[PDB]
């Protein structure tokens, strides 16, 4: 409601940015533990798509990526150049990697981290069969 | 196999511009326009369909020719005989039937139509061969019907014309020539995605049709629509536009990269391998016939195969 | 479209799924599904558009390359959009996963539960035909090179019929009839594999631990690492018979063996020259869990105890700093910042040169680096 | 992408190969409803190769 | 007797279309609350590429202005200091007075205006009897459109995105007949009307 940017252009920082960025490791990632991680995910995964994908079309910059799941920029840097992600915008010459600039859509991280990032316990099948 | 200083393939392949008309109900065809709106100069276009418009007919024609036989140009005979019986022995030994298939699929199921089918009620893709004997040979409803290479095969009329083809990608001289009418039908007052112009600013590319002018997909995207058949690559997911080193539009990083031995001047250089593997009267591995259709596309789109 | 979901399972191939939905909402053969669901994610605007699989082979997103995203998300908007009741389509999925094996091997996840690449089956994948014929699904184990007898039925699982010289039920159709003749496919140290492969599923066995079920696959893996190729499970199974003393056998025969094979003499002795396999080829299994890595946490208790037997042998072995970071997960960065901070011994003055002993190291790693799970206290009140 | 005797180009990544790189290329074709194209022009034989 | 209450947006980083729009939102909240119709709205920096970063509150009325100006959402957003909101002020020496009007026929110029257009011309012309051809009505081939800025808007009873197509006009103070439409904008049907451009 109160979000001074237009909807194209709202990020993951600010919109449930205290929330996310605050309970991704409490002692450590765990989803069968980590209590509140699982049920933010399973809540924001329920309602990925609901309006247009509002939380589907979230903006996120590297730095988020990195923490959002475990990788290090320079790994993500590999990521994107094997265009297993999706820079929504074009850098033409020789990629010249900005970690900065919000660039990848939440939705577009949520599954690649469903994919190439489920590791042992920071796994989705602990938050879904639940309650 | 060394690379020349002069290569080049005429293609074969030859389609042209898709022209789009608008049908009423009374059954009388006006070209399509587009309002060209400029903010006080980006000049956005907007090609919708009208209000009334009953269906929307897209015609184009798209012309197989035996052109990749002999290369149009090679400053060395011995390339060039290297290639003419590569040409030769991949006919023999593999048909023509899988190339003339991928071609005449996206022919026939809208796939030169890009982006108009994604809201579209049905299209039907009536096909008139040059060479025919017959009727038009109809497909309708081709989110219904005619969805996997099975359904095409099983409509009596496919046969004859992958025969055609094959014929005209086989003969020194033949051709086959197809005038494509896709009777496609979409919700009242629906988006039309004409191919914009290389140059937000969105300004389409045109003909003038009638005197005035009508939005057209250009021959040269129609071409690319009709090459999406390169499936056979690295991890192959979904078909590519054929090319010297598979490239991908939407997500730009290009398959087939010449790191990879499995670019288009790479699995040349091995052409006098291919040569042999295919002359033996054992039938060659899935993945080496997977190459060499690869580089039999790579020559029917045709090109500059050359280093200066 | 939308679609009635059957009886789901838990320990069900993906594969088999879309086999059991293709063939019970419409349609004939699945692959008519795949071409199906792909019109699907046509119509509703998607991304796996371009790279959904209508092949059934490559349905799993571990074989999409630079796609698994897509195809993740393509079994999201199918599993709440497309069913009656929204299905569990996507733990059923086997995809890639960031964590290794503990010698430079990937891995891949599927559910909770995550396996090594090293054993996949990247084609011929067997069956156990009685299975298919009462369950009418194919679980996912038989994906894996370790399952090879049917914990529920003991017999192996077969590959090849006699009508069919290759089988696979990702062609078949969850139905006992061969490929070329049209009939039942059912035909036919038993025990000493049963066992283990019981105990890959979920479950215990006498002699093997009861690790996580992913964990189970890092001892497998970790066999195969010892015993150079050829996973038999007789060999397994009694190395687990005598578990806290085979292993220390183990150790101490090929700790003893490189004392006195080395060609350099004791200071200068390093560590991946003595204990160079044993240490780093379990220091990462599943991950260095120690009450779940097992090895690590046996190997680990062997070296504390012994940690100062022989002029502290052990404990002045050179690592190399690169090394550290890999007994104690950290940075080349934050190493570098310990030792300038002092913290560590780098025993001449003056960064990828031997300079820090194991004591040191180990030591280090009780002090600052001990994390929840990677924790001594898992180790010393064991056996 | 290559260079001569044949070695990639350690500068010519999997992302500049991609770029779609523009030409300009004059386009002719018959109209739309056109019937057919006519092409008219005129030969004339002389004996300038008496003398 | 022009009162004006002025709010700019702090945020270096913000889309002003979109928080001008919430403004209106609630303005237009406000003005169906009470049915006070007699605070217009004024963009004191409409520049070329974008609406300014200050929206101003304008009315002959002393209370409704500071009534609505500590309407919820605008108290929200100012203990967030993501606004800033002015006093009550008169101002009788800038002259240079505009009318922002939502220019209601650019709606008219898309595809899918067009097609509400024509659709309601055949149900007219069917019930007079005429004879209608919907297939001579063809789109305009240029149509360039002065400037103007767009905010987008919803409508609560029937969810629907529409968008106030505003235009900034210059104009002369001719008369305080003191009616806004309910967006706070000067619309032709109504009393047209000036507004204080600060
Ligand atoms: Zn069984």
């Amino acid at each position: 409601e109160h979000a001074v940017v237009s909807t194209s252009e709202l990020r993951l920082k600010d919109l449930l940015g205290r929330l996310f960025f605050g309970s991704i490791r409490l002692p450590e990632r765990n989803l069968q533990h980590n209590i509140i991680l699982g049920e933010l995910l399973c809540y924001l995964e329920n309602r990925l798509w609901q309006d247009k994908g509002l939380i589907a079309n979230l903006k996120m910059n590297a730095l988020e990526a990195t923490v959002m799941l475990n990788c290090s920029l320079d790994q993500i840097a590999s990521m994107v150049e094997q265009r297993i992600l999706k820079p929504n915008r074009k850098s033409k010459p020789n990629s010249p990697l900005d970690v900065t600039d919000y660039l990848f859509h939440f939705g577009d991280i949520f599954c690649l981290w469903l994919a190439e990032f489920q590791s042992d316990e920071f796994n989705r099948s602990f938050y879904v069969s639940r309650w | 196999l060394k690379l020349p200083t002069n290569l080049a393939y005429e293609r074969s392949i030859d389609p042209s511009d898709v022209c789009f008309f608008v049908v009423w109900p009374d059954d009388r065809k006006t070209p399509l326009t587009y309002n060209s709106r400029t903010l006080l100069p980006h000049q956005v276009d907007f090609c919708h369909v009208p209000y009334g418009a009953s269906h929307i007919e897209c015609s184009f024609s798209v012309s197989f020719s035996s052109e990749l036989r002999q290369p149009y140009k090679c400053n060395s005979s011995k390339v060039k005989q290297t290639l003419v019986q590569l040409v030769e022995l991949y006919e023999t030994k593999i048909g023509w039937t899988e190339l003339a298939t991928r071609y005449l699929m996206n022919i026939c199921n809208g796939k030169w139509l890009w982006k108009n089918t994604r809201k579209a009620y049905c299209w039907n893709i009536v096909l008139t061969p040059w060479p025919w004997n017959g009727e038009k040979v109809g497909f309708e409803d081709i989110r219904t019907n005619y969805t996997s290479r099975q359904d095409f095969k099983n409509n009596k009329n496919w046969s004859a014309i992958v025969e055609m083809i094959k014929t005209a990608f086989s003969s020194t001289d033949g051709l086959a020539i197809f005038e494509v009418r896709a009777t496609l039908h979409l919700p009242t007052n629906a988006m039309v995605r004409p191919s914009q112009v290389f140059t937000n600013s969105r300004v389409f590319q045109s003909t003038t049709i009638d005197g005035e002018r009508s939005p057209i997909l250009g021959a040269f995207k129609t071409g690319a629509a009709i090459a999406t058949i390169d499936d056979w690559y690295p991890e192959a997911t979904e078909p590519l536009r054929v090319g010297r080193f598979g490239v991908h539009r939407e997500d730009v990083t290009c398959y087939r990269h010449p790191s990879t031995g499995k670019d288009f001047f790479s699995i040349l250089q091995q052409a006098e391998h291919y040569i042999e593997v295919l002359s033996a009267n054992k039938t060659p591995a899935q993945e080496t016939i997977n190459d060499m259709h690869f580089l039999m596309a790579n020559l029917i789109k045709g090109g500059m195969f050359q280093h200066k | 479209m939308f679609l009635q979901r059957p009886k789901p399972y838990s320990d069900e191939s993906l594969e088999s799924f879309f086999i059991r939905v293709a063939n019970k909402n419409g349609y004939g053969d699945v692959h008519r599904f795949l071409e199906a669901t792909k019109r699907f994610l046509q119509d509703i605007d998607h991304n796996g558009y371009q790279t959904f699989p209508t092949d059934i082979t490559r349905i799993n997103p571990y074989s999409a390359k630079n796609s698994s995203s897509a195809r993740t998300a393509s079994f999201l908007k199918l599993a709440q959009l497309t069913f009656n009741e929204p299905p569990e389509l996507l733990g059923l999925a086997i995809n890639r996963t960031n964590m290794k094996y503990s010698p430079s091997t990937s891995a891949v996840v599927r559910g909770a539960e995550v396996f090594p690449r090293s054993l996949l089956r990247t084609h011929s994948i067997p069956c156990c035909p009685l299975c298919l014929r009462e369950n009418g699904y194919a679980s996912y184990l038989w994906h894996f090179q370790g399952y090879e007898y049917c914990h529920s039925h003991n017999v192996p699982l077969i590959t090849t019929c006699s009508c069919g010289k290759e089988f696979d039920y990702r062609v078949s159709g969850l139905k006992g009839i061969c490929c070329k003749c049209k009939e039942p496919i059912t035909l036919t140290g038993h025990e000493a594999a049963c066992t283990v492969s019981n105990w890959l599923a979920g479950h215990e066995s006498k002699p093997l631990p009861n690790l996580p079920k992913s964990y189970r696959w890092g001892l497998v893996h970790w066999w195969m690492g010892i015993k150079d190729s050829e996973f038999d499970h007789f060999s397994f199974v009694q190395f687990f018979s005598n578990w806290p003393r085979s292993f220390h056998s183990i150790i101490e025969d090929e700790v003893e063996f490189n004392l006195e094979h080395a060609v350099v003499s004791t200071s200068e002795l390093r560590l991946k020259d003595l204990l160079g396999r044993l240490f780093f080829g379990s220091i990462r299994l599943p991950e260095r869990n120690l009450q779940h890595n097992i090895i690590l946490g046996e190997l680990l208790c062997y070296l504390e105890n012994r940690l100062w037997q022989d002029k502290g042998l052990i404990a002045n072995l050179k690592m190399n700093a690169l090394e550290a970071t890999v007994m104690l997960n950290c940075s080349l960065d934050q190493i570098a910042s310990m030792v300038e901070q002092r913290i560590l011994k780098p025993n001449r003055k003056s960064v990828t040169d031997y300079l820090f002993h194991f004591g040191d190291i180990f030591c280090l790693w009780l002090a600052e680096f001990q994390s929840d799970e990677f924790n001594r206290s898992f180790y010393v009140s064991r056996w | 992408a290559y260079d001569v005797s044949g070695q990639p180009i350690k500068s010519a990544t999997a992302e500049a190969l991609a770029q779609g790189n523009p030409h300009q290329v004059d386009f002719c074709h018959v109209p739309y409803g056109a019937s057919h194209i006519e092409c008219s022009f005129s030969v004339s034989f002389s004996s300038e190769l008496r003398q | 007797k022009w009162y004006y209450k002025t709010i700019t947006f702090l945020p270096e980083l913000c889309n002003n279309e979109s928080l001008a729009a919430k403004c209106l939102r609630v303005l237009h909240g406000f003005n169906y609350q009470y049915e006070t119709r007699n605070i217009g709205v004024s963009f004191p920096l409409w520049c070329d590429a974008t609406v300014g970063k200050k929206i101003s509150f304008v009315s002959k009325n002393k209370i409704e202005l500071d009534l609505l100006l500590k309407q919820h959402y605008f108290v929200q957003m100012e203990q967030l200091q993501y606004f800033h909101i002015s006093n009550t002020v008169l101002v009788p020496e800038d002259c240079t007075y505009v009318s922002f009007r939502r220019c209601q026929s650019i709606d008219k110029l898309t595809a899918a205006g067009l097609a509400r257009k024509i659709r309601r011309l055949e149900k007219r012309a069917l019930s007079r009897g005429e004879q209608f051809d919907p297939s001579s009505f063809a789109q305009k081939e240029h149509t360039a459109i002065a400037h103007y800025h767009s905010l987008g808007e919803s409508s609560k009873q029937t969810n629907r995105n529409f968008r106030l197509n505003i235009r900034m006009l210059s104009e002369q103070p001719r008369e305080g007949n003191s009616i806004f439409s309910s967006y706070g904008l000067s619309n032709s049907e109504n009393s047209f009307q000036p507004v204080p451009l600060i």
